[PDB]
């Protein structure tokens, strides 16, 4: 995250590491039993780390709980990167409460302007490079789509939201994707792309989470 | 050596921290970056001994 904070420790109890030996993606707990995340963090195996803080010490309360089942969405489009939701499934489910907490699916969808809060370990530097230990934290309000369409002619589709600020200097950046970004209490976007990081014109383009609820239930409720 | 041997590094436009290797055709030895996951170019290898067959002699 670009421009943050760092969040005090376990803040954040519906956050959750991607791990195949090292960090690579982020998500969000939905439910004791399945996390959401991005289509493009796919991998064959993969194990999620709820509960951590700082990903390089065993601290003591982190789960390290292994994926039973893996679905992407099934219009997932590789090039223009619509539909950039996936599903895992955990293998046994999370012990919840207090430090490990599930994250509520959205009620409407956001309308800009509304403020969120976008949470993970991925760089800090939108010229050179630098990946924090510790958790981070950024407050950002959701863009028009006028806004958005207009930072990106042509590339945005209607299950694309853009959050940050036109006058850059805050963002999430590589390492984040798959991540939440919460508004109101309920999970409205997943980190996926944009134009290098935190640049002047050029927000963070996310996954529109209410678009796929209905998918979302069902997927679950079948699984 | 295929020409994409010779393409720069390139992470793409995706948030993504995964690791894989490509031939710095500068220091002319495969290497080590983090690609987005996403709209990247050829000279992306899922491990280092496939770089090395490829772009270097193996
Ligand atoms: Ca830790």
């Amino acid at each position: 995250i670009v421009g943050g904070y760092t969040c005090a420790a376990n803040s954040i109890p519906y956050q959750v590491s991607l791990n195949s030996g090292s960090h690579f993606c982020g998500g969000s707990l939905i439910n004791s039993q399945w996390v959401v995340s991005a289509a493009h963090c796919y991998k064959s195996r993969i194990q999620v780390r709820l509960g951590e803080h700082n990903i390089d010490v065993l601290e003591g309360n982190e789960q390290f709980i292994n994926a039973a089942k893996i679905i992407t969405h099934p219009n997932f489009n590789g090039n223009t990167l619509d539909n950039d939701i996936m599903l895992i499934k955990l293998s046994s489910p999370a012990t919840l409460n207090s430090r490990v907490a599930t994250v509520s699916l959205p009620r409407s969808c956001a309308a800009a302007g509304t403020e969120c809060l976008i949470s993970g370990w991925g760089n800090t530097k939108s010229s050179g490079s630098s990946y924090p230990s510790l958790l981070q934290c950024l407050k950002a309000p959701v863009l028009s789509d006028s806004s958005c369409k207009s930072s990106y002619p042509g590339q945005i589709t209607g299950n694309m939201i853009c959050v940050g600020f036109l006058e850059g200097g805050k963002d999430s950046c590589q390492g984040d994707s798959g991540g939440p970004v919460v508004c109101n209490g309920q999970l409205q976007g997943i980190v996926s792309w944009g134009y290098g990081c935190a640049q002047k014109n050029k927000p963070g383009v996310y996954t529109k989470v209410c678009n796929y609820v209905n998918w979302i239930q069902q997927t679950i409720a079948a699984n | 050596k295929p020409d994409f041997c010779f393409l720069e590094e390139d992470p793409g436009i995706c948030r993504g921290y995964i690791t894989r290797y490509f031939y710095n055709n500068q220091t002319k030895q495969c290497e080590r970056f983090k690609y987005g996951g996403c709209l990247g170019n050829m000279n992306n290898f899922e491990t280092l001994e496939e770089c090395k067959n490829i772009c270097e002699d193996g």
